[PDB]
């Protein structure tokens, strides 16, 4: 650790040298890879570090910064006081100039000098700035840091506006797509923990109708908003951009967190439209996953099979899973679902019958 | 639902009961959720469209609801499943539409507390067995979300339950169908707000409430006396009955006429009472028919212009006759140039205290003048002069309640003049309110009427509701051009 104590001087001395290029995210992000799981002691040493990173930061005279700088002011005295909870306002603050990218009028003050070499083609990349490094002192990330970006969704914000919760959405996506993994992987623990299991399963409501619930685009109204559909679209917001390597979490994700959590079948509609609607990225680059994600489809549905009085949807997971075989699976699979498709209940085995070609 | 609640707040008896009745006969609606459709769409309101008076014009309909709803659990259902458990499914239901209550909290700083003190209104009202623990397992969810803030501001008495609380004492007010008494009980008055009024939107006490007013105003014929505290006790007392009367014909108009003008052999100045501001102009109709003004007292007001120095004695007949004054306001302004700077003078001695019936009757004229070529503006000039801040304690004003005899003119003002404010330049802001009337015709001018599909239709049929506010819009779209096309 003294190390610290070292670093600490060397910018002391040479930070204005730094006045040539500013991208410490990529210069960073490598640093906690997998040492967050025994850095948390050696993170208060970084309580000193951070000071000293920004202090990097500090290196920087353009005029580019009128709001983060509330949280420098608020970070300068008894830091271990003040930026614990009002940060999520704050990070609203912060996507609030996410969803000001586009019509509002973050366009002024904010870009200059002179769109040319300041990394601009989109403000968008000046959001990633500080996200990690703006809590990582104490124990706060591990879980406290998703649950602080995921409560702009589940929760009404003062702010948050009831018409424009898809850029929102899109744009806590476009944060998330640059967090470590553990950040955005406590995420979907969450999701699958509770919310998709509250109750529903001895007899959820009346409301138990899926397609209705799981659809988005319902927010247009001031009602049939139910926060767990929220969560879902949550969900696809970060699979809105965080769609090229990121997938191949999700087949281990679903192999065992998935089995032992459903017993009814709008649970099923559920991970699957939470599933469903990537095939392609795995077709196209991740072609040995979709075989583990259909696999996957198949074991929800010998779980929905073996625990059900009977099946009240059937023609829809029925052309489901014909679109999905004839438009993704190929020929591929056919044997492996066979040793399932077998053992399924008579009707379903009319039902999926011409599946065996 | 949200279009009658939106056109006819009150005088619904069971007009909307009987709609209800046929179109669940005319469609197949189960009782449970018929009741969630209902509900749900008194929740919708009062949050997306309304940031004003219409606020509480919308709780007063959702609080009315609910006589309706026991109406309807009396004569609707027979024989099955008569209210069994219907309304328990249906909060269970309806409590899975968290953020639903999460954003009316939001709105309202005080709904989440509102919403249980309503439930318990329900449950006061309706159905009430056991229903009360599935409140309590409701809050039991909702409390916990809610425990840099909004909350320090907002820690006084919530305005929606403290009017349907006092709407039960409003009802009961006085019990005095009669004259005499003291202003007080009307006194209290000046100092609230209009919730009086909005507790009386339930259609409970707005008849009645119209008809003991009707009854004072034609009663406090002022008599013959001299006590000159009591006189302007009396004239202040008339004043804010006018005043409360016009406010309501700019609320809602037509019912309060028609309770006061459905029987009885009488006939009191129900001319200037109707012919004030509605959808309808009758500019020169004025000059024409209800100028019937013979010698007597012709000259009454003029001699009242020239030597005001206006409160001397009680007596109330320029308000039907006017006519003479702004005849004699017009022809020195700038038709004759009989005073230059006099006018000013004379309408400001006019403008004293305890006479708030000439504004009125001078926003009329001006009203009826604009019908010109607007090449002389004198009308829109005095107006501009009357609602102005003259009087300022000029005379021994012994009102003690300008402040809302003030903000009455201001808002009576405000809801006529429409055509004149809008054919005209716009006025130099007299108001320093906090939010006017946000319903007008917001028709863009240089567009033409072939816009209500692709502005209305399509979001409509997008959205999930029938988005009541552009039904205002709608409305006038409706009596504007041709039902055929």
């Amino acid at each position: 650790l003294p190390v610290s104590k070292s670093l600490e001087t060397l910018l002391d001395h040479l930070g204005g040298l730094y006045k040539f290029h500013d991208r410490p995210v990529t210069y960073l992000y490598n640093t906690l890879h997998y040492y967050e799981m025994c850095l948390r002691n050696r993170d208060h040493l970084k309580r000193k570090l951070v000071h000293a990173i920004i202090g990097s930061l500090k290196d920087n005279r353009p005029q580019g910064w009128c709001l983060s700088d509330t949280y420098l002011k608020h970070a300068m005295n008894a830091r271990e006081d003040n930026p614990w909870v009002p940060e999520d306002s704050y990070y609203c603050k912060l996507i609030g100039r996410l969803v000001d990218t586009m019509a509002g009028k973050s366009p002024g003050p904010f870009p200059n000098c002179d769109w040319r070499f300041n990394e601009f083609p989109n403000p968008a990349a000046h959001a990633l700035h500080v996200t990690c490094v703006e809590l990582m002192a104490l124990a706060v990330p591990g879980k406290d840091v998703g649950n602080a970006l995921l409560n702009v969704v589940l929760k009404s914000q003062p702010l948050v506006p009831r018409e424009n919760i898809t850029a929102w959405m899109n744009a806590i996506g476009l944060i998330i797509t640059a967090l470590p993994e553990p950040y955005w992987i406590v995420l979907h623990d969450r999701i699958v923990n509770v919310i998709s299991s509250s109750s529903l399963t001895s007899e959820t409501e009346w409301v138990g109708y899926p397609f209705r619930l799981f659809d988005f685009t319902a927010c247009h109204q001031s009602y049939s908003e139910m926060s767990c559909s929220y969560t879902l679209a949550l969900a696809h917001a970060v699979w809105h951009h965080s769609s090229i390597g990121q997938l191949s979490l999700i087949p281990k994700f679903l192999t065992e967190a998935l089995l032992p959590v459903v017993k009814t079948e709008f649970q099923l509609l559920y991970v699957y439209h939470l599933v469903g609607p990537f095939l392609q990225r795995f077709q196209q680059e991740r072609t040995r996953c979709m075989i583990e994600i259909g696999v996957a489809f198949y074991d929800m549905l010998l779980n929905v099979d073996q625990c059900s009085t009977h099946l009240n949807y059937m023609d829809p997971i029925c052309d489901f899973l014909y679109h999905m075989k004839y438009m993704f699976t190929g020929d591929s699979v056919k044997e492996q679902v066979e040793k399932i498709i077998c053992n399924l209940k008579p009707a379903l085995k009319l039902r999926l019958r011409f599946i065996t070609h | 639902i949200l279009l009658e609640g939106t056109m006819n707040l009150t005088g619904e008896m069971q007009p909307l009961v009987e709609q209800l009745m046929m179109v669940k006969r005319m469609q197949h609606i189960p009782t449970p959720l018929f009741v969630l459709e209902i509900w749900k769409a008194c929740f919708v309101g009062l949050i997306e469209s309304p940031e004003g008076t219409q606020e509480l014009k919308w709780t007063a309909f959702t609080y009315l609801k609910i006589p309706q709803v026991l109406v309807k659990l009396k004569k609707y259902f027979h024989g099955e499943k008569d209210f069994t458990e219907d309304v328990n499914c249906a909060f269970e239901f309806l409590l899975k539409l968290t953020p639903l209550l999460d954003k009316a909290d939001q709105r309202c700083n005080c709904d989440c507390t509102n919403f249980l003190l309503q439930e318990c209104n329900k449950q006061g009202l309706l159905s009430e067995v056991n229903f009360a623990s599935l409140v309590g397992k409701r809050t039991a969810d909702r409390d916990p979300q809610l425990k840099i803030q909004p909350n320090p501001g907002l820690i006084l008495r919530a305005e929606p339950t403290v009017t349907n609380i006092l709407k039960t004492m409003d009802a009961d007010h006085s019990k005095s169908p009669e004259g005499l008494l003291g202003v007080l009980g009307h006194m209290l008055s000046g100092k609230s707000l209009d919730l009086l009024l909005a507790a009386a939107a339930a259609t409970g006490k707005l008849k009645s409430f119209a008809r003991k007013f009707i009854n004072l105003n034609e009663f406090t014929t002022h008599g013959s006396g001299e006590s000159t505290k009591t006189a302007s006790v009396r004239a202040l007392l008339f004043d804010i009955s006018f005043l409360m009367l016009c406010h309501v014909a700019q609320t809602y108009g037509s019912e309060v006429i028609l309770s006061e003008s459905s029987s009885g052999e009488e006939v009191p100045f129900f001319e200037t009472w109707m012919q004030t501001c509605m959808p309808e102009e009758g500019k020169i109709l004025n000059p024409d028919h209800p100028c019937f003004r013979p010698d007597s007292t012709k000259v009454e007001s003029l001699v009242a212009l020239l030597n005001n120095s206006k409160l001397v004695q009680m007596k109330w007949h320029e308000a039907c006759l006017s006519i003479s004054a702004a005849i004699l306001e017009i022809l020195n302004a700038w038709e004759n140039g009989v005073l230059a700077f006099e006018s000013i003078q004379k309408i400001t001695d006019n403008i004293k205290g305890k006479v708030c019936s000439l504004a009125v009757c001078a926003v009329a004229w001006l009203v009826a003048h604009v019908r010109m070529l607007g090449l002389d503006e004198r009308e829109k000039s005095l107006q501009m002069i009357r609602q102005l801040a003259g009087p300022l304690y000029s005379e021994n004003t012994l009102q003690f309640y300008n402040e809302r005899v003030v903000i009455m003119n201001s808002i009576l003002e405000h809801m006529c003049a429409d055509v004149l404010q809008q054919t005209a330049t716009q006025i130099k802001f007299p108001s320093t309110g906090v939010d006017t009337m946000p319903y007008w015709n917001l028709l863009p001018p240089k567009r033409p009427i072939k816009e209500v599909l692709t502005d209305i239709f399509a979001k409509v049929l997008e959205k999930g509701w029938v988005d009541s506010r552009s039904i205002h819009i709608l409305d006038t779209l409706l009596h504007m051009g041709g039902v055929y096309w």
